[PDB]
């Protein structure tokens, strides 16, 4: 089949900027390419078709170019509501394949996360299970590493992570990782540390606690 | 004024079936090519199927072929999708989409077509889980100089969503309620956190209010910070 | 025999022949398509809703040789205006064929004011909306000629004024 490949997969821009997103076909598709916008929790909307024709109603700050293999969407003078995900779709064949997406995010200053760690509650520890929680709070670039350690010993397969979308106030992200263990395992050990690596930190920050003594 | 409304979405066991509907209004439905496109949670868009104006030519994505059927009733202005032998992988928002040649300003038609108009979509969850209320547990801090964070862990519920507020809505600033994550067991888990000055901790009351409509769970959980 | 001698043959170039378009960006564009299990290239424009359209396509400079009179055969499709809701007053179904002669090749320097009109070209068969959706193509053939040529070479040009037109063949010849 014809595969579509969008670049970059994410992009950071400020309002007023001019940004260009790329779409490449693994084989030729003439000019039969369409571009769509999608904001979160909403249906997509057509922006461009024919690989350069503007749909009715679509602002003229969007423009598309290309043919055969290489295509391009350009947005000049980003407005606040152009931060969204953009998809391409080829319609040269019946498979009607779309690209994976390009997310246009808002650009912002570097910001280290404030990091907190939470032991499991006495109420859960009744239930026979036990969850420890790390929180990274208000940081820019979304990229970070989070490492659980138990009695100073590395954990894997044992945790799940979750990130919020960009804050509408200060354009930061927050992240939480939950380390889930059985009660019997938990009661065995003492130091539950949370180690965090991130660009705004000149070195990795650790928050820890010892079960039994505050 | 072109309007498309999907319905029929909901929860179904693996191997089960479901039939979706799209109610169109504000245009001459009989002249449009109609399609379904879907979107697995956290993922991209995937064309599912299409049908011509007359009920005409039908095509299916290789991942759906032999299991799904598309049809239309041009006198009820309604589009249908019969989904059989469903699997966890078919879990998605299903979108109704339309194309009409009268707004396609090109001298010669492309071979496949593109989507001018989209409905708002309907969620199909295929899963062997049944409804189940969450446990709600506090995330307590201690007493350390600076700002402190504090929270609620809403754990082991099916299905989505859950709502959380703090102090019955009186506390709105710096609340972060995270996206739910599906656990290995099939149930969801989520945390809600707020930051607060640590000087508050001995003095100000912090209660999270969690509601889970599907099971009628409402719980006000106090979060008591830890002291020595 | 009165053999024909071909001076320019668009379809025969197989998509390798780029012509000048003016305004650059909006207006005519080269595209590719399959007709009769064969790849066919065409210049195309379909700006039928805005109604201030003045889009020009210009051939390459063609050497005249011994030709004193030339014959221009066009093959084209045009879509039915009535196939576009809200296009009553903006949509057209004709285009204009122009030419200009010169001793030198002006390259990308396009001066539409030096061009004289040969004719309005109009289709005998529009492409109605069920033809379009079935991917059948109503081909029209129109021939014109222009009188004694004097300079070393010539251009031909096609002005779109708001029609939905696809130009598949442009053949210029003289009769020996």
């Amino acid at each position: 089949d014809i595969q579509m490949t969008q670049s970059p997969s994410s992009l950071s821009a400020s309002v007023g900027d001019r940004v260009t997103i790329t779409c490449r076909a693994s084989q030729s598709i003439s000019t039969w390419l369409a571009w769509y916008q999608q904001k979160p929790g909403k249906a997509p909307k057509l922006l461009i078709y024919k690989a350069s024709n503007l749909h009715t109603g679509v602002p003229s700050r969007f423009s598309g170019s290309g043919s055969g293999t290489e295509f391009s969407l350009t947005i000049s003078g980003l407005q606040p509501d152009d931060f969204a995900t953009y998809y391409c779709q080829q319609y040269n064949s019946y498979s009607r394949t779309f690209g994976q997406g390009t997310k246009v995010e808002i650009k912002r200053t570097v910001a280290a996360p404030s990091v907190f760690i939470f032991p499991p509650s006495d109420e859960q520890l009744k239930s026979g299970t036990a969850s420890v929680v790390c929180l990274l709070n208000n940081f820019y670039p979304r990229e970070a590493k989070v490492q659980w350690k138990v009695d100073n010993a590395l954990q894997s397969g044992n945790s799940q992570e979750s990130v919020t979308e960009q804050d509408s106030k200060d354009s930061t992200y927050s992240l939480s990782s939950t380390l889930t263990l059985s009660k019997a395992d938990y009661e065995k050990h003492k130091v539950y540390a949370c180690e965090v690596t991130h660009q705004g930190l000149s070195s990795p920050v650790t928050k820890s606690f010892n079960r039994g003594e505050c | 004024e072109v309007q498309l409304l999907e319905s029929g979405g909901g929860l179904v066991q693996p191997g089960g079936s479901l039939r979706l509907s799209c109610a169109a209004s504000g245009f001459t439905f009989s002249h449009y090519m109609m399609a379904w496109v879907r979107q697995a949670p956290g993922k991209g868009l995937e064309w599912v199927s299409r049908i011509g104006p007359s009920g005409g030519p039908t095509h299916y994505a290789d991942s759906v072929k032999g299991r799904f059927t598309i049809s239309r009733d041009n006198s009820k202005n309604t589009l249908y999708l019969q989904m059989n032998s469903l699997r966890a992988e078919d879990t998605a928002v299903y979108y109704c989409a339309g194309y009409d040649s009268g707004y396609d300003y090109v001298a010669v038609a492309g071979p496949a077509e593109y989507f001018q108009h989209w409905g708002q979509g309907t969620l199909v969850t295929v899963s062997s889980a049944s409804t189940k209320g969450p446990s709600v547990f506090p995330l307590a801090p201690s007493s350390k100089g600076g700002t402190a964070a504090l929270g609620c862990l809403v754990k082991d519920y099916f299905p989505e969503p859950v709502t959380v507020s703090w102090n019955s809505g009186a506390l709105t600033s710096g609340v972060h309620t995270f996206p739910a994550v599906l656990q290995s067991s099939g149930l969801y888990s989520l945390s809600s956190v707020v930051t607060v000055p640590s000087s508050s901790l001995g003095t100000q009351t912090y209660i999270c209010n969690v509601n889970h409509k599907p099971s009628n769970t409402k719980v006000d959980k106090r979060v008591e910070p830890k002291s020595c | 025999q009165g053999k024909e001698v071909v001076l320019l043959d668009f379809a025969a170039a197989g998509g390798e022949l780029g012509w000048l378009t003016h305004p650059y960006g909006k207006g005519w564009d080269l595209m590719q398509n399959i007709m009769n299990d064969m790849p066919i290239y065409m210049y195309s424009v379909c700006n039928v809703m805005s109604g201030d359209q003045d889009n020009w396509l210009r051939t390459n400079w063609v050497y005249r040789g011994e030709a004193e009179r030339i014959f221009i055969e066009l093959k084209f499709t045009v879509r039915d205006c009535n196939s576009f809701p809200g296009g009553a007053s903006s949509c057209k179904e004709t285009f204009n064929l122009y030419y200009a002669e010169s001793d030198l090749d002006y390259g990308t320097n396009f001066q539409k004011r030096l061009f004289t009109k040969i004719d309005t070209i109009a289709p005998d068969e529009i492409t109605v909306s069920s033809d379009f959706e079935a991917r059948h193509v109503k081909l029209n053939v129109e021939e014109r000629s222009v009188g004694p040529l004097t300079r070393k070479g010539f251009y031909l040009a096609f002005q779109d004024i708001g029609a939905c037109v696809a130009l598949l063949s442009v053949r210029v010849y003289y009769k020996k």
